[PDB]
């Protein structure tokens, strides 16, 4: 029957399905390494007061 | 080696964030950044925390630069070369109370107070030894101990003699939230504030791993499923000899 | 080690009186214990084959033995990954393990040996 | 039934087309499921449980 | 008032006692063994340290839970 | 001594036929209750000698020797200690 | 003709890991060397990765150790993917050994292969000994102190030797900048051996449990290993990680978490669990160039088991002596691994030696002693 | 407290400004650049600094 075939690739792809979603899941956490660290994160977006600085 | 020279081992304590699926309690380790900054700040330095590592765990990001821009810290020199100082950002580390090594022995009768940004992944025990030891100095040290001079007596540390005294006793803090600033409660926050300190991930990395463990879980029965599907020809397998 | 010699320390074991007294009951709770048998093999079986003599004696058996060799090592490689022992007609009884190739490889080895001993043989 | 079969299943490029976009949608409300629960069985622990008080 | 003070006096009268025994003895010994002259030039200085061990590894046994459950 | 499909270097072989139905034809669990039982309490029962025999020896030596060690580094045990060393 | 036996290339993989022709009964042990293919892959994964944001100074090394736990965007994983990782390349590499030992698999023909093997665990043991240094932690510094000085002990050069790999007087930033370059590349050369031991084993092809000849009986090593694999990779998966995401440092040392100090020594210099055994046999010797050998050798000495073991048949399925004798080898193994831990007093002491004599013993006077007597009956006994 | 020693042999040759910001404030803007490379950095090496120096 095709119900039986079909029960056996429904493991098949379920394991393809989680093995794909773990890949990604691994790939997108594991290259995040090389995106700005959170010291460069905070090294940028420098934050000046106004308050200081008179006319001219 | 005697007990003695080991130092006692500490209790295993319940720890809110002892269990795979627990995270700290962020309102104890507020309760234990302010044990910090009024108690072992004066002696103890945490390097390897910025003011942003505060942000979103303990304070929110006003709270955090405001404890930043009461600080002075080195700027790049003015235009005549000379040195300047500026108010801290949220970028900037916490600053210890001493210099460099020397003057930090100098005002502790020789012993060196360690930084604690990672002494509780740096001491076997963690958390619980360091409830263990702020809790551990007994009235009086057990008799017949000699006690080198400036030392303080504590099981909890190898050799008894420790260079740091007793420091919390009940009510040196006032916690801003209410509770009652007992000697356990002070350090059992701040032990819980030393290790997210030395774990800041723990939170992230703990739920990571219920994902992964789920999804790791799951594609192991599929593949003891898969793996006996298609070994099944070969463990079925029968034969008929007929000898020649 | 050599065939040969597991053949002639047996031989001078069997002689002695006292020494098969002690012996001879030993091996065959040894062999029991081994459980080969549970798996359909006869003792000769699982002598090592990678090597030039072995090779050389397993291509003199007679082709009824070779085939009936290799359909028991066949029938074995199958129970071991099957995780199942012999049941009934495949256990080998003691009566049937006999050693069909210790002939062969005594013969290839004899021939082995004598011929490193000529290798060496000084004229008087 | 074979309908099922013929249309995901039957030719490779549909089946792993099947496959990768269930890993998509699985990848997204696991995300999801796994933030709920996590928030629920660490309640009044978080920071995100703490923060109205600032 | 800290919890901890009543939990480790409670422990010791009650499922240490036992402990708490050995190193009253303990103390009792070495305090008159000090009180003794020519104590400083002896050659063993007995101490308690190990009954105090025991003692405080029992109180931290029957304490523990309960203590962290009223913080 | 092992060479490829084709011509992998069995002594020749006649007379054996096998059999095997294909992994859709067949149940891949079929009798796993029964094996995960009774099959693992025998293979189980055969091997049980030669893991317990040496790990209890080795726990007991070790046990042994540990408590020696905690004993002679408490106050009744200095005298054997002090001969020891 | 298949394009995957027709060009030269597709047909070094095919040969490798689709068409080469393995036994057919195969257990869960014949499943540890592709745990150490994927341990060699994770660690060159995270090595890699770590090497992007390590700094090899030694002001600064221990700092960027810590910048990527704290800084780096899921640093803390990578790191401790990686330490771990390290733990269980040698619980694999142990199994592997042991499975090898067990079942005979360094007797005629493959006596290449288990020799090249017993060289990859030697750079096994040098790539994490050198990776372990490079915290410049406590423990990273006081053992490559104590290690490094253990050459010290050959004669007439071993000082000068000393120096000449420290690059100085003392351990300091030349040591720490020599060993990271040399972690990174032990790796590489410690997998071109892994792939020669592979290339030697495909002549005769794998041993089985049976130690019987697989010639009769053979089975593609895709689809059934390929899907046998995937079962021990999800194991060794859930195993990592329980460690990683949920005790990433109940494997380690937490003095190496503080930053190494050359006058403060630490209360207990003892090496990385899996290096323990090795360290209790070289207490066990008195003298010191007497304990370099004996430890050295403790390695070496793998390399005659084809020699000393005399039996007729291959591997330890059928022989009942054999499997009692390797069972108190492999407890013995563990229980120097624990003397390798206690300090240096009584009763370890002595344990520790008698441990060390059975260690060697096994090799030298009991395996060639029992592979004797079980050659004898099993010939009487199946007479 | 900090303190200064005398110079020993493994010392480097002191420079005259403390950092850019001085070095500029004294050269009307300019930064004169460290002379340990100078001869490599430059195209011509020797001919181009006694050039650069007597032109
Ligand atoms: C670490 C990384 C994680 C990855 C996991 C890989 C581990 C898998 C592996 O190699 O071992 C599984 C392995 C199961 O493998 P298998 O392929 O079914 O049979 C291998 C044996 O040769 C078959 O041995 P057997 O058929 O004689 O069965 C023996 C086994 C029974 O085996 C069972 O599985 C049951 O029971 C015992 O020996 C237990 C000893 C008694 C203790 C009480 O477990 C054992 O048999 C362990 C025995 C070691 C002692
Ligand atoms: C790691 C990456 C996992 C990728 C998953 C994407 C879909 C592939 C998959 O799971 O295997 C299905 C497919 C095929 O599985 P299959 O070979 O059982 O399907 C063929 C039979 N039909 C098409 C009728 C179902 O695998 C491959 O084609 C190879 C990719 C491996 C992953
Ligand atoms: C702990 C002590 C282990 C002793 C093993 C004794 C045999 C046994 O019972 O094992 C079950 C099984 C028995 O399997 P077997 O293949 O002998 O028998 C299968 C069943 N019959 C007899 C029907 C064929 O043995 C193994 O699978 C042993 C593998 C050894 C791995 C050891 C790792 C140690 C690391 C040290 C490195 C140096
Ligand atoms: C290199 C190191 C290999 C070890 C892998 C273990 C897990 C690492 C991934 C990080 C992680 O915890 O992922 C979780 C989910 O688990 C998972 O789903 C991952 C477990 C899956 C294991 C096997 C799958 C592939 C592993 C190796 C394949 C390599 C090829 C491609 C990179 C969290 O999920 P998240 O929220 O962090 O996810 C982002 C998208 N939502
Ligand atoms: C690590 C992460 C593993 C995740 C990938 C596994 C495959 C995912 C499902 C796909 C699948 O099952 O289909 C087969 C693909 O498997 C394959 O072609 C490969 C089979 C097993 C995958 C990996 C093999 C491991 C063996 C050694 C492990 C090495 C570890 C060292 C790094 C083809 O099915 P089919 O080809 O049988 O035929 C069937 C008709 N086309
Ligand atoms: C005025 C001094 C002082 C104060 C206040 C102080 N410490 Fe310390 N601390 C020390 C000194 C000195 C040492 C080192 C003692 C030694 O090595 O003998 C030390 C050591 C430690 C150690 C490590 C012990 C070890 O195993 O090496 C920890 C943990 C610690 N302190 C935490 C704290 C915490 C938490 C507080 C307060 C909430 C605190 N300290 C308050 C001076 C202080
Ligand atoms: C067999 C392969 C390898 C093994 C067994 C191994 C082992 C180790 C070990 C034991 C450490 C100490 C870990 C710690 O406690 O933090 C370490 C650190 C390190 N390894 Fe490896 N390593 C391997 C491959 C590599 C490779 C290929 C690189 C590529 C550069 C690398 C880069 C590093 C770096 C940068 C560190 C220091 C950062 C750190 O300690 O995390 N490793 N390695
Ligand atoms: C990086 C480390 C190693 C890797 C990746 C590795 C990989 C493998 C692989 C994939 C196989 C074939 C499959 C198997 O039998 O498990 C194998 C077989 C073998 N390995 Fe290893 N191995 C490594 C280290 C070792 C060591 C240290 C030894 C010996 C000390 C060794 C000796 C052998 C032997 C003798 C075989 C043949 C065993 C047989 O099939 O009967 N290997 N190895
Ligand atoms: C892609 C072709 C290049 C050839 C080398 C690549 C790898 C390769 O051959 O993979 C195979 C899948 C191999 N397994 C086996 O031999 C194997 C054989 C029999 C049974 C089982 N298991 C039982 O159930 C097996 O696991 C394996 O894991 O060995 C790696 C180590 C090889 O890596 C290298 O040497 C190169 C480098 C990365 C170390
Ligand atoms: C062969 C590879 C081919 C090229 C593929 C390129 C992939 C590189 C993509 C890096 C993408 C990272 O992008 C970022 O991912 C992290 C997880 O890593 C996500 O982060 C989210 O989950 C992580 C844990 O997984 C938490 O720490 C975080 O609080 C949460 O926001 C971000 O929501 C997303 O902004």
């Amino acid at each position: 029957t095709d119900a039986n075939r079909l029960f056996s690739y429904f493991m098949i792809g379920s394991f393809g399905m989680l093995s794909a979603a773990g890949a990604k899941a691994t790939v997108q956490d594991f290259l995040s390494n090389m995106s700005a660290s959170a010291d460069v994160l905070a090294m940028a977006k420098v934050e000046v007061k106004l308050g200081a600085i008179p006319l001219g | 080696m005697t007990a003695a020279e080991h130092g006692l081992h500490p209790a295993e304590y319940p720890w809110p964030q002892n269990g795979m699926l627990s995270t700290f309690d962020h309102a104890s380790l507020r309760r234990g950044y302010q044990v910090y900054k009024e108690v072992c700040a004066a002696c103890h330095s945490l390097d390897r925390i910025a003011w942003r590592n505060l942000v979103g765990v303990t304070h929110t990001t006003d709270e955090a630069k405001a404890f930043a821009e009461e600080l002075e810290y080195d700027d790049e020199p003015d235009d005549e070369g000379n040195p300047r100082k500026r108010p801290g950002k949220l970028a900037d580390y916490i600053p210890g109370p001493y210099p460099n090594e020397q003057a930090a022995r100098a005002a502790n009768q020789g012993a060196l107070p360690p930084d604690l940004s990672l002494i509780a992944k740096a001491r076997h025990g963690g958390a619980d030894y360091i409830f263990a030891l702020l809790t551990g100095y007994p009235d009086e040290p057990p008799a017949g101990v000699v006690l080198a001079p400036g030392m303080n007596y504590n099981p909890y540390f190898p050799g008894g003699g420790i260079g740091m005294a007793r420091t919390l006793f009940d009510g040196v803090v006032e916690y801003e939230d209410g509770t009652p600033a007992t000697t356990s409660q002070m350090a059992k926050d701040v032990a819980a504030f030393l290790t997210w300190a030395a774990e800041p991930e723990h939170d992230e990395r703990k739920k990571l791993g219920l994902k992964a463990i789920i999804v790791i879980s799951a594609m192991l029965g599929l593949s003891v499923y898969i793996k006996k599907f298609k070994w099944s020809p070969i463990k079925n397998r029968k034969f008929i000899y007929n000898p020649p | 080690a050599s065939i040969t010699s597991v053949v002639k320390t047996s031989e001078l074991i069997l002689k002695s009186p006292l020494l098969s007294k002690i012996v001879v009951p030993l091996a065959k709770t040894y062999v029991k214990f081994s459980g080969y048998r549970q798996l359909g093999f006869k003792m000769n079986d699982l002598i090592i084959e990678e090597t030039p003599n072995m090779q050389l004696a397993l291509r003199r058996l007679p082709p009824t033995e070779s085939y009936d060799r290799v359909y028991r090592l066949i029938r074995a490689t199958q129970f071991s990954l099957s995780h199942k022992l012999a049941t009934g007609n495949d256990i080998t009884k003691p009566e049937e393990d006999d050693h069909y190739l210790i002939p062969y490889i005594l013969d290839v080895e004899a021939e082995a040996f004598e011929k490193d001993a000529l290798d060496n043989l000084e004229v008087v | 039934a074979t309908t099922f079969y013929n249309v995901f299943v039957k030719r490779n490029s549909a089946f792993v087309a099947t496959i990768l976009a269930s890993a998509f949608v699985f990848d997204m409300t696991f995300e999801t499921a796994i933030d709920n629960f996590w928030d629920r069985i660490n309640a009044g622990k978080q920071w995100k449980d703490i923060r109205h008080k600032y | 008032p800290d919890p901890a003070i009543a939990l480790h006096e409670a422990a010791a009268e009650g499922p240490c006692h036992d402990f708490k025994h050995h190193f009253d003895e303990c103390v009792e010994r070495v305090t008159k063994a000090q009180e003794a002259e020519d104590y400083d030039h002896a050659e063993y200085k007995e101490d308690c340290v190990e009954e105090f061990f025991h003692l405080q590894h029992c109180i931290n046994d029957n304490t523990a839970d309960k203590l962290f459950r009223v913080l | 001594y092992m060479g490829w499909w084709g011509h992998m270097g069995s002594p020749p072989q006649k007379g054996i036929a096998g059999y095997t139905i294909s992994p859709f034809a067949a149940r891949p669990f079929a009798g796993v209750v029964h094996a995960a039982i009774f099959n693992t309490f025998r293979r189980t029962k055969n091997q049980a000698l030669f893991v317990i025999l040496p790990v209890s020896f080795f726990y007991y030596v070790w046990t042994q020797a540990s408590e020696k060690n905690e004993w002679l580094y408490t106050k009744a045990g200095r005298h054997e200690l002090a001969k020891a060393l | 003709m298949a394009l995957r036996k027709k060009n030269s290339l597709l047909n070094m993989a095919n040969s490798y890991v689709l068409d080469s022709p393995q036994p057919s009964n195969l257990n869960y042990f014949w499943n540890f060397g592709s745990l150490l293919a994927l341990c060699l892959v994770i660690q060159l994964a995270t090595g890699i990765t770590l090497a992007m944001h390590y700094t090899s100074h030694a002001s600064l090394a221990f700092d960027s150790v810590e910048h990527i736990m704290r800084d780096v965007n899921f640093g803390w994983f990578i790191r401790y993917a990686h330490a771990n990782t390290a733990s269980f390349f040698f619980i694999c590499i142990y199994a592997h050994m042991g499975r090898n030992i067990y079942y005979g698999s360094y007797k005629t023909p493959r006596v290449l292969p288990w020799s090249i093997g017993v060289i990859i665990f030697l750079l096994l043991i040098i790539t994490a000994f050198m990776g372990y240094v490079l915290v410049f932690g406590q423990m990273s510094l006081w053992g490559a102190t104590v290690i490094c000085n253990l050459v010290s002990a050959i004669p007439w050069l071993g000082e000068d030797i000393v120096h000449f790999l420290w690059g100085g007087f003392s351990v300091g930033n030349p040591t720490l900048q020599r060993f990271f370059a040399l972690h990174y590349l032990m790796p590489f050369v410690l997998a071109v051996f892994a792939l020669l031991h592979l290339i030697a084993l495909h002549t005769a092809g794998s041993s089985n449990p049976l130690g019987i000849t697989s010639n009769v009986d053979k089975l593609s090593m895709h689809p059934y290993y390929s899907f046998k694999d995937l079962i021990t990779v999800f194991a060794f998966l859930l195993m990592f990680t329980l460690f990683v995401f949920f005790s990433p440092d109940k494997l380690g040392h937490p003095d190496n978490y503080i930053p190494a100090n050359p006058m403060v020594t630490p209360a207990s210099i003892v090496p990385e669990w899996y290096l323990l055994p090795f360290y209790a046999i070289l207490r066990a010797i008195p003298d010191k160039l007497g304990g370099v050998i004996a430890m050295v050798a403790a390695i070496l000495i793998l390399l005659i088991l084809p020699i000393v073991d005399r039996s007729i048949i291959r591997g330890n399925a059928f022989k009942p002596i054999s499997k009692l004798l390797f069972g108190f080898f492999i407890c013995n193994f563990l229980l120097l691994g624990v003397l390798g831990q206690v300090h240096i007093e009584p009763p370890f002491i002595v344990l520790g030696q008698i441990c060390t004599i059975f260690y060697f013993s096994y090799f030298l006077i009991l395996l060639p002693m029992v592979s004797t007597i079980e050659n004898i009956f099993f010939y009487i006994g199946s007479l």
